[PDB]
């Protein structure tokens, strides 16, 4: 059955000896066992200081008050005598700095009411146990065909994407239109923006989305985004939780500071989270799938079970404006030499490398995409796929524990 | 009406298509600071980083005029001998309400810089405006 | 039309891709395929499954081979249509193979989405259902074909006994396209208008001197009566649909769920 | 006899009165919950998914409990 | 209005017909007097601000 | 059936023909075959040439008889070509069906050495009670 | 959470320092390591001696500060006493959380010793799919 | 058995296109099933670029030569483009800046030589498989 | 409306005018701490301070009318 720790403390009692930190070790030991077997969940409403703080980070799922707690290990003043640091515990310790840099809280309620709401919004989807059968709500499935079950809120998706394939958009605008109710419960909304992750309905089956948000950095993958879905599709998947990926990504996030800080290290966590995943997942593609960020986001080889795509879906090796680079670059030799309008016959070259390969019919042709649909039709796509896919056996070689990169 | 010649280009060509930049800020602008070198002119320079500052619709490419708590000088009648300045200076003119120096700011400045802000946030300073919050932080330990 | 630069053309270009799947090369051979009397693929999945049920997968997949002109003509599924659908409300996995496209004969990604709807099916534990019409392995394709028809008997050899294989025969099934048959639970054929034969009667005739009709040889009588092979010989097409699904109507979707 | 029936606890209603009450309340009453055609299907039952010890005593109070109850 | 500001003149009546191009109102703002201009022909319909009063950026001036 | 049930080590080694369904039920690749060696003389093909020039070049080995061509020759320079190009081992080894072409005295090597490799195994298959082999 | 899932034989050597929650990350024997050791100079303690006495004797070095007194020396004099009294193996031992106190030489002998034993551990986590660890 | 990838790099092909992308994700999905159950170690020696280094990654060890071999997702050029930094690939992604800086290498070897003696040391102390004992 | 309101439930650590005194919007009326920030009230509207009703170490409810005009 589920545990809830709603947690304040100093740390250790100081005046009892080491059998405190042997109480410590116990109740880790037990989040440890717990893990992945019954839902854990932590509220925090205090200062958790020390040894509190780890018992949290075991658990399933952190919920913090937005301005009553905090989290550290050790405290302003020992941070002050060893560095010199001076820092308030608010600015050390508070849910604003655990939800935006640390990514260690789920949510940040805005006060103690708010906390238990979310609390238990998160218990509604999970089952009680890793054997368990979901909380499925009762729904009346609609008779007839996809095409013939288009609703006018499904009927708004196909005019959603911009015609520039730069021009942001909310991918909010989708996950809650193919939502039951369009209700959607966000873990995580804070932190990582680039990533949407979290529970909703589908005909009354739980399911985790996790979506490509366009509004920050255009969508790209980074180490901070790769972190935050990789946990929760390994929530999910210990739960029996199917997943729905929306997929929207031009790659990763260049930079320096992305490669010394582990990219390539960090970001195979999301490779591993979901190759290993073994519930149903969903792909929807909507525009850009790019290099490696389309082996990461759901592709087929990495066992997706459906992948569909949206006519405005691109998906290629990469853009266009590199990819001419390489492919021409012996006529753009050829030109340069001649003293040739060369960027008209880049532009030329590039506008025939759009049109020719930079669209989901070459996926569609490899069978890596299994069908390309209106926009409209996803809700009822996706539903009918989660209701084909609600059993699955997938072998897997026997193995003690994976070896995920931490 | 203005016509804008567009000039000669370079033989190199544009290879990428976008960019992926971080969302500007809505509200609370959060700046790192080098602290002083003028921080010992004040009774608590330490309000600076303890202060929720308003940006006032003052604020333009001179400068940048916060409100807040006060400031306090050390001696108030104590005059300054003008010095250089650079943009994302931080001054107090002697109302104490600090004021961050934008890139047409004069050559040299006649009030205490407490602190300049980090050249990895002064870019963030050009987008910044009039009615968002600003907060501050020592870039490291503040210490006379 | 709706410029292809435009998000509503991008759409209005899909809408013009589906609509060129239901007829891939051209109206006559649908015509040709009436005219005989036989239905099309397409038609033959949409009168078994329930309406509105079918589920298309890799609709618009196109063969990759350029031995020997293939590569001059390129229609869409690759002559067979692959999905899912519903039979009685209980969820089925089917593919129908296409006669006209190089005589139902199969390729490179014909073969593969056959495999993709077997393994689909295999996962999911639902039963599978074939409808079998093809000439063999497609010659100028090569040694590909003998691979994929491989990795499709390996399928159906790995479903034998996990899910119900149900096979349909509704034209001339030869070479290659009769051991998977042979290895499904089920094969129901059409008394006149199917057979099954490994090799035909002018390589019959050459060996042996036996001169014989593909009825003959290898029509739904012959294999009813003398080689045991069928199971049941339908007056038509319809007659065939509507025994499959009594068939159906008995068996379990997996070996790990009761009998309805 | 030894039915639950319904009991008009307070009130004296006429005879249309009833009527109608028992209309609406029959065509409020709920459908075939719990329905008569519940298959068992055991393909892919998360007791299947879990990783055992060979020497898992779970193996029995929860795999072969779980296959094996009907 | 195009920025957060102190409405320095309101240039128009209630109810008042205006050209495309005519100016609603001044506001300073960035050290600087910034004019509003009507974009159409239409009648100035329910002036909300007032002489010297602070407003906010994306605030209504008037419908057109 | 039996061929692609077993899970024992399956080697297999290719000497001369391997046409058609022939191939698929003799140890092809795709059935699980765990390694497949061919000989320098292995023929892997759809079918026999003289069967396949009979289909591929159709139309154009017939327009040469209404231009009134020596068809009966044609055919056999289209039959040497159709040998010379695609009834070899190295077609399937371009497409991995053949994992190597070896010598025939290194038969024995690869095979001992292939069945030391593959002595243990761990192959999985769906769950079943038993299978329904054509009985 | 890997100290705690690991199976294999699990053996902690404590020399010198082992406080506060690093102990328990650092093989605490209730995270369930196998065989538990100390050398002589290990001090095990929920937090160093400057920062315990400050805190446990609040009222007296409140109350010797309200005098004026030496509170650096008497502060010098509590640490002392804490530092003697409570920053050492013993503790640990008399709770059992320490298995020997042992000659550092010994060292090697115990380590063996255990690795021996414990190649096979008759010992199991609940049935999970997998685990969550944070990631 | 162990698995030994000798990675050396230059990303996906770009003229084949998409169905490089999908057997990349086929040969990553390989490495996660593969992921605990056998040993598997990355050689880098070379310039790998895009979708090459994911693979190391899930591997278990990665052993980079100092000098002679670089892993990055994204090149120099478009973080120049995008970043304005300018950085050379030695500088972003050679063999220690991915072992002082970002942690992804196990070893840093003076040559091929040396990283082929520590790929060897590393097959001494691991088993075959996990249903197997250290040697 | 006229008033000047408390934004935030906290303490007033400064009190920046007097009665009388002429304001412009956006000159500072009062400082209020809370959480350990010192956050400004600021004038509406130009005016002059007049209804003045809280004072320094003054703690205050959240919509506490400070002044008015
Ligand atoms: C591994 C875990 C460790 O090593 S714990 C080391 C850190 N613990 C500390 O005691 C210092 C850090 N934090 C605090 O104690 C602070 O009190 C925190 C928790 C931040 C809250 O401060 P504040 O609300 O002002 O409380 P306070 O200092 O006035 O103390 C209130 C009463 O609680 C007690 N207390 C507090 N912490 C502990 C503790 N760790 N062990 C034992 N008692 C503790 C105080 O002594 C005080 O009780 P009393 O009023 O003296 O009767
Ligand atoms: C597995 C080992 C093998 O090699 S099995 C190869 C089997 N080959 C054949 O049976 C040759 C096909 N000829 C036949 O007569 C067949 O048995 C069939 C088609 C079933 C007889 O049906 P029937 O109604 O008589 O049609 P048809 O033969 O007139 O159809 C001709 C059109 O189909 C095509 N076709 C046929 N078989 C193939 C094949 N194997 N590869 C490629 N194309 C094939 C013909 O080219 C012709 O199409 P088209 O009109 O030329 O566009
Ligand atoms: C998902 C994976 C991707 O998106 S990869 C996209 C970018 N691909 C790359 O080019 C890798 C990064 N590029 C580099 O930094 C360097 O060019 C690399 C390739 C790492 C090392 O190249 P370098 O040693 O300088 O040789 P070079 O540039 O003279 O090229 C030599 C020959 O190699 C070829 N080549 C190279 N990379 C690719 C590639 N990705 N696809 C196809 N061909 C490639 C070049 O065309 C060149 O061929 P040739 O000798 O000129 O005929
Ligand atoms: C607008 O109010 C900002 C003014 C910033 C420049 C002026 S110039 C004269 C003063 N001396 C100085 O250093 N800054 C002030």
């Amino acid at each position: 059955r589920p545990l809830i720790g709603i947690n304040d403390g100093a740390g250790a009692r100081i005046q009892e000896g080491v059998v405190s930190l042997g109480l410590y070790s116990r109740i880790f030991h037990n989040n440890i066992k717990a893990s992945g077997v019954i839902p854990q969940i932590s509220l925090i409403m205090g200062a958790a200081a020390g040894g509190h703080v780890y018992s949290p980070a075991l658990t399933d799922f952190v919920v913090m008050v937005d301005q009553t707690s905090q989290m550290f290990i050790t405290g302003p003043d020992v941070i002050k005598t060893v560095t010199g640091e001076d820092v308030t515990m608010e600015e050390l310790g508070g849910a604003h700095t655990h939800m935006a840099k640390s990514g260690t809280a789920h949510y940040v309620a805005s006060g103690e009411q708010d906390a238990f709401d979310y609390v238990r919004d998160l218990l509604s989807y999970l089952p009680p146990n890793n054997y368990a059968d979901p909380p499925l709500y009762p729904v009346a499935i609609p008779e007839g065909s996809i095409e013939e079950t288009l609703t006018d809120e499904d009927l708004e998706l196909d005019t959603l994407i911009p015609d520039s394939p730069n021009q942001p958009y909310d991918m909010h605008e989708v996950i809650t239109r193919i939502l039951d109710d369009d209700e959607f419960l966000e873990v995580q909304a804070g932190y990582a923006g680039n990533i949407v992750v979290g529970f909703g309905r589908v005909e009354g089956r739980p399911v985790g989305i996790v979506a490509n948000q366009p509004t920050q950095f255009a969508g790209c993958l980074d180490i901070n985004a790769s972190e935050k879905a990789a946990r929760f599709i390994r929530t999910c998947d210990c739960f029996n939780i199917p997943i729905v990926l929306l997929v929207d990504v031009p790659g990763f996030l260049p930079g320096t500071d992305q490669e010394y800080n582990g990219i390539i290290r960090r970001g195979a966590k999301l490779l591993y989270a979901y190759g290993e995943a073994t519930v149903a997942k969903v792909t929807v593609i909507t525009r850009k799938s790019y290099g490696g960020a389309y082996c990461v986001m759901g592709s087929k080889d990495m066992g997706a079970d459906v992948v569909v795509a949206w006519p405005t879906a691109q998906i290629a090796v990469m853009g266009a404006s590199g990819a001419v680079g390489f492919v021409y670059r012996q006529q753009l030799k050829e030109a340069a030499k001649n003293g040739e309008d060369v960027d008209a016959l880049r532009l030329e070259l590039q506008q025939t490398y759009e049109d020719t390969l930079v669209n989901p019919y070459i996926a569609a042709e490899r069978g890596y995409v299994d069908a390309v649909i209106p926009p409209s039709h996803t809700r009822g796509y996706v539903a009918n796929a989660l209701r084909l896919l609600e059993r699955k056996i997938v072998q897997m070689p026997p193995k003690k524990h994976g070896n995920i990169p931490l | 009406g203005d016509v804008l010649p567009v000039g000669e280009h370079t033989d190199e060509f544009p290879e990428l298509d976008q960019a992926p930049v971080a969302a500007i800020a809505e509200d609370v602008v959060e700046l790192q600071v080098v602290p002083g070198p003028r921080d010992d002119w004040f009774v608590d320079p330490d309000i600076l980083v303890r202060t929720n500052w308003l940006v006032t619709n003052r604020s333009d490419r001179v400068g940048m005029r916060l409100v807040g708590m006060p400031l306090e000088y050390r001696n108030p009648d104590r005059q300054l001998p003008s010095e250089g300045a650079t943009r994302g200076a931080i001054q107090v003119p002697p109302n104490g309400f600090p004021v961050i120096l934008g890139p047409d700011h004069p050559v040299t400045g006649g009030y205490p810089v407490i602190g300049v802000v980090t050249e990895e946030d002064i870019d963030k300073l050009g987008q910044v405006r009039p009615g968002q919050t600003v907060r501050l932080h020592w870039a490291y330990p503040r210490r006379p | 039309q709706v410029d292809i630069h435009t998000t509503a053309g991008k759409l209005a270009d899909l809408k013009r891709r589906t609509e060129e799947t239901l007829h891939p090369v051209g109206e006559a051979a649908v015509d040709k395929v009436h005219a005989k009397g036989k239905l099309t693929a397409r038609e033959r999945i949409l009168a078994l499954l329930d309406e509105g049920s079918f589920v298309e997968l890799d609709a618009l997949a196109k063969h990759r081979s350029t031995n020997f002109g293939l590569e001059k003509n390129r229609p869409l599924g690759d002559g067979v249509i692959t999905g899912y659908g519903t039979i009685d409300g209980r969820d089925v996995c089917i593919f129908s193979q296409d006669a006209t496209v190089f005589g139902g004969s199969l390729g490179e990604v014909y073969g593969e989405k056959i495999v993709k709807v077997q393994e689909l099916a295999i996962k999911t534990g639902r039963p599978l259902i074939g409808i079998n019409d093809g000439a063999g392995a497609r010659i100028q394709e090569g040694v590909v074909s003998l691979g994929l028809y491989s990795r499709i008997f390996h399928n159906n050899i790995k479903a034998s006994g996990v899910i119900p294989q149900i096979s349909l025969i509704m034209g001339a099934a030869a070479g290659g396209h009769v051991y998977s048959p042979a290895l499904t639970d089920f094969v129901v054929m059409v008394d006149q208008t199917s057979q099954m034969f490994i090799t035909g009667p002018d390589v019959i005739k050459t060996v042996t001197g036996e001169d014989v009709t593909m009825e003959e040889l290898g029509g739904a009588h012959t294999h009813m009566a003398k080689s045991g092979t069928a199971h049941y010989v339908a007056s038509g097409e319809q007659d065939a649909f509507d025994y499959v699904r009594d068939l159906l109507s008995y068996l379990p979707p997996n070996n790990y769920a009761d009998p309805p | 006899d030894h039915e639950a029936h319904i009991k008009v606890l307070r009130g004296e209603p006429t005879p249309e009165e009833m009527a109608a009450l028992m209309a609406v309340l029959a065509s409020a009453g709920g459908g075939p919950a719990e329905p008569v055609k519940k298959e068992r299907n055991m393909w892919g039952h998360p007791v299947d998914k879990l990783r055992y010890s060979v020497f898992s005593w779970q193996r029995v109070t929860l795999l072969e409990r779980t296959h094996m109850r009907r | 209005a195009p920025m957060q500001g102190t409405v320095v003149k309101v240039a128009v009546e209630e109810g008042q017909e205006v050209s495309a191009g005519d100016l609603v109102v001044v506001l300073e703002a960035m050290k600087m007097e910034n004019p509003v201009t009507a974009h159409k022909d239409g009648t100035i319909t329910g002036l909300a601000v007032e002489a010297g009063a602070a407003i906010t950026q994306g605030t209504v001036i008037a419908e057109i």
